[PDB]
């Protein structure tokens, strides 16, 4: 199998920039797996104080990623989907404000970002530097509230 | 020869890095102590004789 | 052994040394006592 | 069997000399080192994001990398860093026994996936797999006597005439370098930039 | 009956070790200064030490490669790394110019630095191995607490690690955290005044931070192209509102009408173990205290801090958990092939005991030798062992 | 000379109107110092399969070829080696196997008392190392600090 | 390329950037809201800018 | 864009540089050509696992990525066994003409 | 040189008579061509580059 | 002849042999280890099958007596030393000695 996994590796990394740049955004997997799966487990909140999306979320937050380097592992699939910031844009409020659906994909883009902004007193630096500390720019948002 | 290779092989199936360092000797010494015991058996007594 | 190495080379003739010296002495004796008293039992 | 050779010695001084001809030939074969590999076969993912931060730096390529190293065989563990100097590092530990080029390969393949994900910054850099049982046999040190190379044209002297001769030796298997090489240097003044509106 | 008691007695007294420390002719000195410190003052502590080596231990040091802004604990501009060559075995004396004599004056005059932690230490045979004493815990945050309240268990763990007896030498491998600069860019006030945020963004990370903008050619090879801020107007938080951005109008913006800088505290290196966040807590066990007491107090340690901190060995404490008494198992079946290979050689059940007897004559003085020259129960001493046991039990 | 911007008047602004462009290091962060004068190092790694004796003595070989060519001032210095131990170790492990067949034939000689008798035993371990040797080379291992002793 | 955009973010979901989630780096997604979005009509809902 | 010196002194000496000395190497050969493709054909000891020869470059290829420029990395490296076995050459005409 | 060399060799080796079909595997020297582009003109124009 | 010609190309200049050639001057280099240890097996077996270091000394005197022959009928039909040649001289020394 490591033979298999090498060639076609080997023979996949051609054309991987061929392939739509959303396509290699979302990144190509080669695993040296089947399809059947050797064991499915169910995660239930008992207390049902877990919504399904929240046990979903724990689930491929916590388990799925120990789980996928468990060895002998060949791959590990989901039936449910971590948290993501879902933003649902009204047409009618975008024609309200005259603003189009790329003009809020730019307006995350851009106040939603890591800037590696560097340092206090990075080398080279002036003679005699009292000291040498990290700078932090905006980093990544957390609430929903902020997104709002 | 059988009671000096147990003597000295159980120290190559130890884990680890400690494990490969017994072996390296293990190994060595078993293979000193075959041939030796084959010499032993052969050479030994035409060189006597 | 003074020198490079001299670690390793001082363990395994310290403990080679010391071995060999108390076998060569004590088995000499010991063995033939204990061939005496298993043979003598018969077990 | 003993019985066997005592009274053939030729046949018994013929095994002698074929057992020394083949020693010898061993001995003049077989190479010769300190100790030879020891060690659970380790293998560290580097990524470099100049001018970055330790929390920047793990939230756009230390966690990115460690979501998609997975699959591996053998894995013992894996320890990661990200550091304030703008290097991120992933090691990962593979059990004892397991074929080094082997594991290599599959971090490799295994961080292919993840190279569009990282920044740009990141992928211009290069992020590079490589094993951590380096040995290093000597470290030669490049110093100026008459005091006309400067630091920095020793370092880029050495990487540009040096390192590549030595490089072709047939026991070889990589060059460490302790110095940077000479690269274009733009100081920005921004007192300038904005007496041209630039 | 005696002497297989004073062998027990003996081997319960042999310290345990995995390889022997030898001269291998150089040693390595390490400096870390406090955290927030410029390769300035690193370069004057490197350049004390360096000092003290070529005034002092002149007699047996041939060079010193000293490496500022890289060594132990993560490179940086307060971590320098020192390679000290000495001269052949013969030239320096072999009473007080050995490696370790030399390490052992050396420690003890960099004990006397209080600028940094200076430590002279001699390179292990191999990288893998450790101390039997020491041991590699990682610390881990299973509930994503967060850094702040990872760092305060650590803070928790360590003291109560130093409380125990049987734990000595407890520390975090990490880097403490240290004052850092938080940027606050206003979104709304700069887009009123019509600045762009991604402009905003591009002029802090090329100006302050590097940019490796594309390659050009020198001498026959490609270099690499950075632009960056002149030093002297990126020293300083007040250096952020010399620079100015240009809005759609084309007039220049300056930084200080839409950003302001505060300082807080970050860690300048964040660590992760098996994808969670994790501090590495190295301590050595007590000695005459077993390493799997030691890593059992470890865990109660870590038991006794709040919900969601686990604990995972690494490397050698990692190792000895996988292989728990591997040997003893192993030895004992090598006994059993023993008595049976011997059986069907003397053709009786009884013989083969006589034999087996001896292996307890040759071991006692082996044992005595490595007790009383000061040696340990290394593995050169467990081949020698295995080699006399075999003397002994074919005589 | 990159002209940034070229104004309706005729008159250039160029790169280094608004910069200072010099040939620096990519990297400043290492400050690398040799017996207290400024220097580069360089590390070599050895490739596994080959002597790292041989290695070492081809590599600095090869420096001193390359010495001829050396700017002036220029000298490279050995700050780090690892042949003069391995060298020391093999020559102390070959001289006590010599010295202990050489001391067998003196046991031998002072017990058994016969020169032919003394040569048997003298004549039977080398074939034995040999074989070791060819075992050992048959496995994939080599002349290691472990296998020495 | 701007009605496109549009109708490939509105209809189609469109992976923006990441946030933070609790110590994770989790994607942002922007899309239509569900009402918008059902009936083959719903395109004349959206507006684009010349 | 690179001109045939320019892609030899800047890559195929380069890739040629970390890969001196691999396990059973008879001799590499290099082309680079004018318009800006560098080949490097590495002849290993009969005998030699084709696969393990593939393995072995791939693993000392990522040894020089960081040397090579960034316009190649971006380009890419491929590491391909070749050999010039031609086995059959089929030629395909068209009887009629009207293809 | 090493092209002149090259072409010395060839010439040599089809004066004698013990060899045929002696032949240099590889491509000789062509001619190219090289486009200019002033820079600065072409900022003075108003042409980006 | 090849060599022959690039010693008269100005100095600095050097030659290597690739591909066929190479396996060919290998060969070359190699015959007379080959033989010689072939030689060498034989022997050594003679000796231990007949105990005697004389029965296969007189035998291995014959080699001589074969090989000649080869040799001149190589010669005489025009063939030249190649591999098969050397695998023949191996096969004459066999039927030499079975003589």
């Amino acid at each position: 199998p490591d033979e298999a996994v090498q060639q076609v590796q080997n023979q996949l990394q051609s054309a991987m920039r061929k392939l739509p740049q959303a396509v290699q955004n979302q990144g190509v997997t080669v695993r040296k797996t089947g399809d059947t799966n050797i064991l499915t487990i169910a995660f239930v909140s008992t207390d049902g104080s877990m919504d399904k999306q929240d046990i979903a979320d724990y689930v491929a937050s916590n388990i799925q990623d120990p789980l996928s380097r468990v060895n002998g592992v060949g791959d590990i699939d989901a039936y449910g989907s971590q948290y993501s910031m879902r933003i649902w844009l009204d047409p009618a409020k975008l024609n309200s404000f005259q603003m189009t659906a790329k003009d809020v994909t730019d307006a995350i883009e851009s106040q939603n970002a890591q800037i590696a902004v560097g340092q206090l007193g990075g080398t080279p630096s002036v003679d005699k530097q009292a000291l040498n500390a990290t700078i932090n720019a905006q980093s990544l948002l957390q609430t929903p509230e902020q997104f709002r | 020869a059988m009671v000096l290779s147990a003597v000295f092989v159980p120290m190559a199936f130890f884990g680890g890095t400690t494990g490969a360092i017994y072996r390296q000797f293990s190994i060595t010494i078993v293979a000193a102590m075959v041939l030796s015991v084959l010499v032993a058996m052969i050479l030994t007594p035409a060189l006597c004789a | 052994s003074t020198g490079a190495g001299s670690g390793g080379q001082h363990a395994v003739g310290t403990g080679v040394m010391g071995g060999m010296i108390s076998a060569t002495i004590l088995a000499i004796y010991f063995v033939p006592l204990f061939f005496v008293l298993v043979r003598r039992r018969f077990p | 069997m003993a019985n066997f050779f005592i009274d053939r010695p030729i046949f018994a001084w013929v095994l002698a000399i074929l057992l020394c001809l083949t020693g010898t030939l061993a001995i003049f074969s077989l190479p010769v080192e300190q100790y030879p590999d020891l060690a659970p076969p380790n293998v560290r993912v580097t990524a470099n994001y100049p001018g970055a931060s330790a929390q920047t730096l793990e939230n756009t390529v230390t966690q990115v990398i460690e979501q998609n190293m997975t699959g591996l065989d053998n894995l013992m563990y894996m320890s990661s860093q990200s550091s304030g100097t703008g290097q991120a590092s992933v090691t990962l530990s593979f059990k004892a026994g397991t074929d080094p080029d082997e594991a290599v390969q599959q971090v490799q393949n295994q961080l292919q996936s993840a190279m569009r994900k990282l920044p740009q910054a990141v992928q211009n850099q290069g992020v590079t797999v490589r094993k951590t049982g380096d040995t290093n046999i000597l470290t030669i040190a490049f110093v100026s006597t008459d005091g006309s190379m400067d630091k920095q044209d020793i370092a880029d002297y050495v990487a540009s005439n040096i390192q590549d001769p030595l490089s072709r030796v047939n026991g070889v298997g990589d060059i460490d370098a302790y110095g940077s090489q000479y690269s274009m240097r733009i100081w920005l003044d921004p007192a300038k930039l904005n007496s041209f509106q630039m | 009956v005696l002497l297989l008691g004073g062998m027990v007695f003996l081997f319960l007294r042999l310290p345990t070790s995995f390889l022997p420390l030898e001269d291998r002719g150089m040693f390595t000195t390490s400096v870390q200064l406090p955290s927030g410190s410029t390769q300035q003052q690193t370069l004057k502590v490197v350049e004390q030490i360096e000092k003290y080596y070529f005034t002092h231990e002149k007699d047996n040091i041939m060079s010193v490669f000293a490496t500022v802004g890289s060594g132990p604990g993560g490179n940086g501009q307060n971590v320098a790394r020192m390679f000290i060559r000495l001269k052949d075995w013969s030239e320096r004396d072999s009473k007080t110019g050995t490696s370790f004599a030399i390490i052992e004056r050396a420690t003890k005059a960099f004990n006397q630095i209080k600028e940094a932690r200076v430590i002279a230490s001699s390179p292990p045979a191999i990288s893998g191995l450790g101390s039997s004493a020491g041991f590699d815990m990682e610390l881990q945050d299973h509930a994503g607490a967060g850094h702040d309240a990872l760092m305060a268990a650590r803070n928790q763990l360590l003291a109560l690690a130093a409380e125990n007896p049987e734990l000595t030498r407890v520390r975090h491998n990490g880097l403490d955290d240290s004052p850092q600069l938080q940027i606050d860019i206003d979104q709304r006030k700069a887009q009123a005044l019509g600045v762009a945020i991604d402009d905003i963004n591009d002029t802090l990370q090329t100006a302050w931070g590097s940019s490796y903008v594309n390659d050009f050619m020198d001498r026959g090879r490609v270099k690499k192209v950075y632009v960056q801020a002149a030093a002297p107007y990126r020293m300083l938080p007040d250096d952020i509102n010399l620079w100015y951005v240009r809005n759609k109008d084309g007039g220049m913006v300056p930084f200080s009408a839409f950003a302001t800088s505060r300082w807080e505290t970050g860690s300048p290196r964040l660590e992760r173990y098996n994808g969670y966040s994790a501090v590495e807590i190295v301590g050595e066990a007590a000695p005459g205290v077993s390493t799997g007491t030691a890593m059992d107090i470890m865990e109660s340690l870590v038991k006794q801090l709040p919900n969601g901190f686990g604990l995972e060995w690494t490397a050698m404490s990692y190792q000895e958990r996988l292989s728990g008494a591997q040997a003893p198992a192993l030895y004992a079946i090598s006994l059993l092939v023993v008595f049976l290979c011997l059986a069907a050689l003397y053709e009786s059940w009884s013989v083969p005991f006589s034999v087996m007897l001896v292996v307890p004559l040759g071991v006692i003085g082996a044992l005595l030798a490595t007790w009383m020259r000061g040696l340990e129960n290394d593995v050169y001493f467990q081949v020698g062992l295995l080699t006399v046991i075999g003397l002994s039990a074919k005589n | 000379d990159i002209t940034l911007r070229v104004n309706q008047d005729g008159s250039e602004v160029r790169l280094g109107d608004v910069a200072t462009v010099e040939m620096g290091a990519e990297k400043y962060d290492y400050l690398s110092r040799f017996n207290g004068k400024p220097a580069s190092g360089l590390g070599v790694k050895l490739a596994s399969g080959a002597n790292e004796m041989a290695t070492a003595e081809l590599v600095l070989n090869r420096l001193d070829e390359l010495a001829q060519y050396f700017p002036h001032g220029l000298e490279y210095k050995v700050a780090y080696e690892t042949t003069s131990f391995v060298k020391a170790s093999i020559e102390d492990v070959v001289k006590t196997l010599l010295e202990a067949i050489a001391l067998v034939f003196l046991v031998m000689y002072l017990f058994l008392q016969n020169f032919r008798a003394t040569l048997i035993p003298t004549i039977a371990v080398p074939v034995v190392l040999m074989g070791t040797f060819s075992v050992l080379y048959a496995f994939g291992y080599s002349v290691n600090t472990l296998t020495m002793f």
